[PDB]
């Protein structure tokens, strides 16, 4: 909390509420929208400020949109580096990057739900990191 | 070939990296705990 | 070392250096750098081989 | 002026002769059991410096390189 | 034949192509019901 | 010297002034049949049946007229350095061997025996008046 | 020889190829080892110079592509009266088209965007348009949605026709290579049948449908009042009441009695008062004459009946005391080269995009175009634009004609082997024009900036101090004012208010003035002169010395694109002829950028505004150009500073896109200055630490990646310094003229 308000009882937000401009078909998009934001916090300027602390008094914001991010990003860079591990034991490579085998890429797209326990057993015993040693290096 | 470009000599645990990390760690803490009020 | 065998080249300077390369054929010869490799990955140029020294390479895997 | 300088990585595929603008380079007999020729950089006062000696040489780095120097008219490629 | 028209649809733009459209025509759909969502509202 | 001049009616982009004051260049060939043939400095130019003789302002223009020449099936071009005081130097074809085929009596020049990896860093190397290519 | 000459069944037409890339070229059928292999794709596609060498190979894949580009124009033409059909406020818009705004873009009820769709018009709430097509629709005598909604199933069924004509003739009837070297036949057809027919048909148009519908409608009868078309054809009494010409028939045609039809083919030569354009008999004779003049002259040539000329006579008795052979072997050059024919195709077609540019603005020939300022605005910068691509296009092509398909032996002491053999002349002298043009076009803006920042304003060159007045077009513009009468006597007003005469004035708005020519435009015409001069300069040198050079004597060998032939000679960067194309269109973008602001704030500042009853024109700027013009400041501050406060304040309002895209617009801009100053050598260092990262953990792509080529980075950073240079004054020019 910092030079701001609760975002209900700030006359500047009610304000801004009568004259909403309803985004979308619903006539009752804007009256709708500033009834959400009710629970926030709003600042002098009558708009909404939103608070990373980490509190979970206020963990919409930023904290519950982070782990979904994660979630969902990670299922792509497993995604991506299990299909690529697949083609480099196949014969043409380089060709399965442009035109994909889908049969081998959508069982892989299939799973990735389960992508933080296959990380965790790469980690603690497997192959999330190759050696130091036999990569190549500038002199 | 004269210096190796990868180095080597340490062990898994990694004590004195984790002793000195760990002591920055706490400070951070530290500084966090009189933001929350905790202290 | 004996052809057809997964090699690891050392040389710096090099675009494979510190990867795998097998060997193609060997020279029985006083010719320095008699060693021939192949790699999957080509370099700047795509040239994809090059000869190398006996003492720049490792053994990595049986022919 | 432009120095090349020419090392023991060559394998004689003459690449680099058939490129040069201004003939600076040469073959000449390798005395030793390597081959029967291995390139060589007489008339260095000549070299431009266009590198198209560089971009033949089929090495994994250069057997062959041109260290820039020293101007001059035959160099600078300058007609008048 | 088929086999020649799937491989390129399985090529790099038309892979693209119809997998960006339909996340976005997701973000696109879910944001025509559900209009705003600037955070998550906590009960 | 002695030849024939490719016949063209002239042409800006050709010799100047460095000519006279330092080091024109010259170059001959001789062809059996008499075709065109685009000169080095825009244009082009018929060529006689013997001895055809062209001047030019440098030795790049000579090497790569050649190429154009190699084309035609033409082998035997010869390229000279004409000092202002009138001394010429045949340079081109050294010997009577080309460039890129070998011969026996030519020696190796600027060859290092070990590899680029193997030179001197520029620190072991300083105020001593030495490069680290040598 | 004209024959139809064709192969049957040369491609079959299966799937096998989509599947497989890099069909078209053999170096890229190999494989993907490389990402410079995808890039290297699309540069390559439409190379078919660098697929085969067999030039029937070569022409049927151009002839079949054609039909394709077609099939994308005529969807995309059927797209836009398509949409005048459903969305749109036309139907609206012809009841009051000085009071009603044209629209027919309409964006959906999602996230902040329905405020595209502001009040616009007519109960209509859409985007307001500035192409003009609402215009357009009433010359051609459109009134009701219907109408437009057969025209645009017509389009589509015509774009699935040229389809089908690609198709058939590229794999089932392929024409040999004699059926395109018959020029003598082509020539005559497009003439005739294409532009002569085509203006013949069109007149008829005109004369039956747009000319009398037009009459009414301007008269002040209501939409519905209006007859429909071929209402007019069967029932004549309509007809004669408006033109009593036609009452005589045909007979006055057949019997050379041309004067009956003076009713509906007149030369008056003016504007229309009721709706600002000319007049559509005006228009009606014009296609008539055109038709004639064109039939007429598609009969020049030979085309197998031992009547007519043969090209290749015609240009080689053209010879002189000069030119040694004159234009011999120009006919092989371009009867054996696409590109040859595309450069000149290109060019003229460029700068005829530009010539129609400037005289809609001033011949206004649609009816009330001249009003809707903003229409007329983006109409000529549009055209004027395109114009100025094409131009820098076939210089490119005319250097590719050098180093690809130049043969000496053809070209031999003729105009173009003359040409070559003085190229340093030509360059050092324009050399010289471009140096004193721009000290004497610019240096005068400097002298009047530094002087008035010195409070010295008798010393400037202003049309109170030193001016320096154009005489000489102001000499040409009183001839174009006489005209009526003397010379040109039948016109009874001249072709042009621009030129001078009276004021028009529709509504409170203002049609078209007289263009009073000072100062300030003397200096802007040499400034374009300036401009123009260094354009060419760049793309002259590439076509001149892409063979050769003093410093590279063989640049033929490396090819038309090939980056720099060596670090070496000093340095030779740049030295191909594409990249004087690159570094051409900066300039044409800079030529051609002035030339639309000197028609914004002089056609605002002059011509264009208010105008009372009593003919007090209360101009946009208020005449601010002539003072204020002469120093570079003012631009700055009464052009750029002042007209674009609409643009940034669009915010919370209808216009807030133009806003985005103009903002948008300088970080594209801004964004293509990381290729142009940057180089490779830098960036595929950078590329190698990340890739070490990827090996590090195992995602480490088999096509290894490489950074983009040295031509390649060019060529991105022009594309965005480009886009994002037209995409601003775009929003500029729209906000600023739509909310004036
Ligand atoms: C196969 C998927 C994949 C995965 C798992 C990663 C993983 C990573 N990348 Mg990488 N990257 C990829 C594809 C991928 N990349 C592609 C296609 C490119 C070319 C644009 C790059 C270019 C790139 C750069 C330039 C950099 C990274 C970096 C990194 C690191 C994290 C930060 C980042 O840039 O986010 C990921 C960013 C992306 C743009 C990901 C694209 C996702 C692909 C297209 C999905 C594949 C779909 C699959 C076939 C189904 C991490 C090692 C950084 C680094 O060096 O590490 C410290 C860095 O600076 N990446
Ligand atoms: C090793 C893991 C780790 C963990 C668990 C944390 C945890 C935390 N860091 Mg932190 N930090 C880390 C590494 C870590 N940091 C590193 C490596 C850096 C160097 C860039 C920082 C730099 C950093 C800053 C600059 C700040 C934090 C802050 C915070 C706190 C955020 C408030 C909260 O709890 O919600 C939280 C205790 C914030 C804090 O405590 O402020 C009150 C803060 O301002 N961190
Ligand atoms: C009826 C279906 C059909 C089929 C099966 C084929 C099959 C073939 N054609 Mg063919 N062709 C067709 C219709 C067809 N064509 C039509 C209708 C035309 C007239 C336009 C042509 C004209 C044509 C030419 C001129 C050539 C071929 C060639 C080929 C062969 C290679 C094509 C390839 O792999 O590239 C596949 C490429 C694509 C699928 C991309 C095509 C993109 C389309 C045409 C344009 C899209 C424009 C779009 C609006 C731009 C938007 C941009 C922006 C939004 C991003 C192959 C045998 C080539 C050949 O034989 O090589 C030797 C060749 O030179 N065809
Ligand atoms: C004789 C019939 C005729 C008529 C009535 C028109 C009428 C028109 N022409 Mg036109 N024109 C004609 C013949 C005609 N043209 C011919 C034969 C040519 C080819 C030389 C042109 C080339 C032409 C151009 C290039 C342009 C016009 C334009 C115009 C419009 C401008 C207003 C005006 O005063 O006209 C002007 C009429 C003339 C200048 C008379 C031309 C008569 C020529 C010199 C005779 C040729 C002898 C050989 C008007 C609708 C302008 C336009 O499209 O407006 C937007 C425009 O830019 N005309
Ligand atoms: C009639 C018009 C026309 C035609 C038929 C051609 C045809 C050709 N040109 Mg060409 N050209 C033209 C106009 C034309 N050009 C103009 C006006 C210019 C000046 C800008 C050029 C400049 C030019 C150069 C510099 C070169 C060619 C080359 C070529 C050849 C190969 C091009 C290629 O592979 O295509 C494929 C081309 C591409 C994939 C490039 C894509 C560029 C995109 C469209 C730019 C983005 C613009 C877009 C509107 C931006 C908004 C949308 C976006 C944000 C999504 C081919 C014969 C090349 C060649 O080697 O010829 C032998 C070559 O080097 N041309
Ligand atoms: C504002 C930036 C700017 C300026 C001023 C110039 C200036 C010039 N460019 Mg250019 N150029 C630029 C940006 C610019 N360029 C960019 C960004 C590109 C990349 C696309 C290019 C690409 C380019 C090419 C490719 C070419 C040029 C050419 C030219 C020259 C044209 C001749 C001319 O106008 O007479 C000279 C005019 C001026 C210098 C204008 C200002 C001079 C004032 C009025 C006089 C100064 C007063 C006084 C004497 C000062 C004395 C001070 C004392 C204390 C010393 C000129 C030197 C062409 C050329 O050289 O052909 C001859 C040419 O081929 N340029
Ligand atoms: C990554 C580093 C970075 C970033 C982020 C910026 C950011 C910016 N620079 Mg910049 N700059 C940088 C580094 C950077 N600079 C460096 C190193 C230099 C060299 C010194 C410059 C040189 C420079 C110049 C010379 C200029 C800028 C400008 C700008 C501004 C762009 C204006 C704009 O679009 O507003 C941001 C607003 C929007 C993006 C909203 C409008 C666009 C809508 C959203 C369009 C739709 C986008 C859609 C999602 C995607 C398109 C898809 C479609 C094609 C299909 C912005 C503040 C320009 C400016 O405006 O300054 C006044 C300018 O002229 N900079
Ligand atoms: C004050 C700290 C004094 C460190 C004394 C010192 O220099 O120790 C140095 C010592 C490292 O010794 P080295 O491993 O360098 O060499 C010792 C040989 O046995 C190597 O084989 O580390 C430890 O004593 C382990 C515990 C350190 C834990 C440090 C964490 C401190 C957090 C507070
Ligand atoms: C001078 C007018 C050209 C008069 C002209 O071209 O003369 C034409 C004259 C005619 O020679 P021919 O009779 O051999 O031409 C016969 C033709 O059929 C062959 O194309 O040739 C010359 O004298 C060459 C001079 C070219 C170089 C002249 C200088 C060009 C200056 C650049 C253009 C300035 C334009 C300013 C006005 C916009
Ligand atoms: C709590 C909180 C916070 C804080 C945070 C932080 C400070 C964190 C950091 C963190 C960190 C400091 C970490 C680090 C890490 C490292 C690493 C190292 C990473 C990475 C990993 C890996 C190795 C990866 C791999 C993978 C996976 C796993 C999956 C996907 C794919 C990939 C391959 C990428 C804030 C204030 C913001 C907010 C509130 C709350
Ligand atoms: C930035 C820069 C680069 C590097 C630019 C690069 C490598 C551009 C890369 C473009 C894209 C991002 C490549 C990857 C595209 C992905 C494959 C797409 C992923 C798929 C999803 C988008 C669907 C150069 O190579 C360069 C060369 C010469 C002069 C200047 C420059 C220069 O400025
Ligand atoms: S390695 Fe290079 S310099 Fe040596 S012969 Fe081959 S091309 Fe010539």
């Amino acid at each position: 909390g910092a030079d701001l308000t609760p975002c209900a009882e700030n006359p500047a937000f009610q304000a801004l509420a009568k004259n909403a401009r309803n985004t979308t078909a619903d006539p009752q998009s804007g009256q709708k929208r500033f009834e959400r934001y009710s629970q926030a916090l709003c600042g002098p300027e009558g708009y909404p400020h939103l608070i990373v602390d980490g509190r979970l008094d206020r963990a919409g914001d930023f904290l519950i949109p982070s782990i979904l991010f994660l979630y969902i990003a990670g299922w792509i860079g497993w995604v991506g580096r299990a299909y690529l591990q697949a083609i480099k034991k196949d014969s043409d490579t380089e060709q399965k990057e442009i035109q994909l085998d889908l049969g081998i890429a959508l069982p892989i797209i299939a799973t990735g739900f389960a992508w933080p326990a296959a990380a965790v057993k790469e980690l603690l015993s497997g192959e999330l990191t190759a050696k130091d040693s036999e990569i190549t290096v500038s002199p | 070939k004269i210096s190796p470009v990868a180095n080597t000599g340490a062990k898994p645990p990694y004590t004195f990296r984790t002793g000195w990390a760990l002591l920055l760690l706490a400070v951070n803490f530290l500084v966090a705990a009189y933001y929350f009020h905790i202290i | 070392v004996q052809r057809g065998s997964k090699v690891r080249i050392l040389r710096p300077e090099s675009y494979w250096f510190q990867d795998v390369g097998t060997v193609a054929s060997v020279d029985q010869s006083g010719i320095k750098y008699p060693v021939i490799v192949r790699f999957d990955k080509v370099n700047y140029a795509g040239i994809n081989t090059n000869n190398f020294a006996v003492d720049e390479l490792i053994e990595v895997e049986a022919p | 002026s432009h120095t090349v300088k020419i090392y023991d990585t060559c394998i004689g595929c003459t690449q680099c002769v058939r490129a040069c603008p201004t003939d600076v380079l040469e073959m000449v007999p390798w005395d030793g059991c390597k081959a029967a020729q291995v390139a060589s950089s007489p008339r260095t006062e000549d070299c431009v410096g266009c590198k198209r000696c560089e971009t033949a040489c089929p090495t994994d780095f250069l057997s062959i390189r041109v260290y820039l120097g020293a101007e001059t008219t035959r160099s600078m490629g300058l007609a008048y | 034949q088929s086999s020649y028209l799937i491989k390129f649809i399985s090529t790099a733009p038309v892979a693209a192509t119809i997998w960006l459209t339909i996340t976005a025509g997701i973000l696109i759909e879910f944001n025509r019901f559900f209009p705003d969502l600037l955070f998550h509202p906590l009960p | 010297l002695s030849g024939k001049t490719p016949l063209f009616a002239g042409s800006t982009g050709g010799l100047l002034t460095k000519a006279v004051e330092e080091e024109k260049y010259a170059i001959t060939w001789t062809s059996p049949k008499a075709q065109v043939f685009e000169l080095p400095t825009g244009g082009a130019a018929t060529m006689h049946e013997g001895e055809n003789l062209l001047y030019i302002a440098r030795k790049e223009y000579g090497i790569a007229l050649g190429g154009q020449l190699r084309k035609f099936k033409i082998t035997n071009y010869k390229i000279y350095r004409i000092l202002p005081s009138g001394e010429t130097t045949f340079i081109h074809p050294a010997d009577g061997v080309f460039p890129e085929k070998v011969n026996a009596g030519r020696e190796k020049v600027r060859f290092n025996a070990r590899s680029i990896g193997e030179n001197p860093n520029p620190s072991q190397v300083k105020f001593s008046g030495k490069a680290t290519y040598d | 020889k004209a024959r139809v000459i064709v192969d049957k069944d040369p491609v079959p037409t299966s799937f096998e190829k989509w599947a497989q890339p890099g069909h078209f070229d053999r170096t890229l059928a190999r494989g993907p080892k490389t990402t410079t292999w995808i890039w290297n794709l699309h540069a390559l596609a439409h190379d078919f110079d660098t697929h085969t060498s067999d030039l029937e190979d070569i022409s049927r894949k151009i002839f079949a592509a054609h039909f394709g580009h077609l099939a994308v124009v005529t969807i995309w033409l059927s797209g836009m009266i398509f949409h005048g059909a459903k969305f749109s406020n036309y139907e609206a818009w012809l009841s009051d088209p000085l009071n009603v705004r044209p629209s027919a873009q309409v964006v959906w009820p999602i996230v902040g965007q329905d405020i595209l769709n502001g009040d616009v018009g007519g109960g209509f709430h859409g985007i307001q348009i500035t192409s003009g097509l609402f215009q357009v629709w009433r010359g051609w005598g459109i009134t009701n949605s219907f109408q437009l909604y057969c025209t645009a199933i017509g389009g589509l069924v015509l774009a699935g026709l040229f389809l089908f004509a690609g198709w058939f003739h590229y794999h089932k009837r392929a024409p040999k290579l004699e059926w395109f070297q018959n020029v003598e036949s082509m020539l005559n057809h497009h003439l005739q049948v294409l532009l002569g027919c085509g203006s013949l048909g069109w007149a008829g148009h005109l004369i039956h449908v747009s000319a009398p519908i037009n009459k009414l409608m301007d008269a002040g009868v209501a939409v519905k009042d209006i007859p429909l078309p071929h209402e007019f054809i069967l029932n004549k009494s309509l007809l004669i009441d408006l033109f009593p010409g036609f009452a005589a028939g045909l007979t006055p045609f057949f019997t050379l009695n041309w004067g009956q039809y003076a009713d509906f083919l007149t030369f008056k030569g003016g504007l229309n008062p009721v709706t600002g354009g000319l007049w559509m008999t005006d228009i009606a004779h014009h296609h008539l004459a055109i038709a004639v003049v064109f039939i007429i002259a598609g009969h020049q040539y030979r085309t197998n009946w031992g009547i007519g000329h043969s090209i290749k006579e015609i240009l080689e008795n053209h010879k002189g005391p000069f030119t040694g052979e004159g234009h011999k072997g120009l006919y092989e050059n371009l009867t054996t080269s696409w590109h040859a024919q595309l450069a000149t195709n290109l060019a003229f077609l460029g700068s005829l995009t530009i010539i129609i540019a400037h005289h809609m603005y001033a011949m206004p020939p649609y009816p009330y175009l001249a009003t809707d300022y903003a229409t007329q605005l983006c109409i000529f910068t549009h055209h004027i634009w395109i114009g100025g691509f094409l131009i820098v296009g076939g210089a490119a092509h005319a250097a590719i004609f050098m180093v690809r398909d130049y043969d000496p032996v053809v070209n031999q002491n003729n105009v173009l082997d003359r040409v070559i053999r003085h190229r340093d002349a030509i360059i050092s002298h324009l050399n010289w024009v471009c140096i004193f043009l721009g000290f004497h076009s610019f240096g005068l803006y400097i002298h009047n900036d530094t002087m008035r920042a010195l409070g010295r304003p008798q010393d400037m060159f202003s049309d109170t101090a030193i001016q320096l007045q154009p005489v000489f077009a102001q000499w040409v513009q009183n001839l174009h004012t006489l005209a009526p009468g003397g010379t040109a006597p039948n016109a009874l007003e001249p072709v042009s208010y621009a030129f001078g005469g009276g004021v028009l004035a529709v509504g409170g708005k203002v049609a078209m003035m007289p263009i009073a020519l000072g100062t300030a435009d003397f200096l802007i015409h040499h400034i374009h002169a300036f401009t123009i001069h260094v354009t060419v300069l760049i793309l002259l040198k590439g076509v001149l010395f892409a063979r050769s050079s003093r410093l590279i004597p063989d640049k033929a060998n490396l090819g038309f694109r090939f980056p720099c032939d060596g670090p070496g000679r000093g340095g030779t960067c740049q030295v191909s002829g594409w990249d004087h194309v690159f570094l051409g269109l900066f300039w044409m973008y800079n030529s051609l950028s002035i030339v639309i602001f000197h028609f914004s704030w002089k056609m605002q500042s002059d011509v264009w505004g208010t105008v009372d009853a009593a003919g007090n024109v209360s101009h946009i700027t208020g005449g601010n150009f002539a003072q204020s013009a002469i120093t570079i400041n003012g631009w700055l501050r009464d052009f750029l500073w002042a007209q674009a406060s609409q643009v940034i304040n669009s915010y919370g309002s209808a216009l807030s896109a133009y806003g985005l895209m103009f903002l948008g617009a300088h970080f594209v801009w801004a964004f293509s200055l990381m290729f142009l100053f940057s180089g490779r050598g830098y960036w595929q260092e950078l590329i190698e630490s990340i890739v070490w990262a990827h090996n590090k953990l195992k995602v480490a792509p088999a096509i290894q990646p490489r950074a983009l080529s040295i031509t390649q980075g060019r060529a991105v950073g022009v594309a965005h310094y480009l886009l994002g240079g037209i995409a601003t004054t775009w929003a500029f020019f729209h906000a600023h003229i739509l909310s004036v």
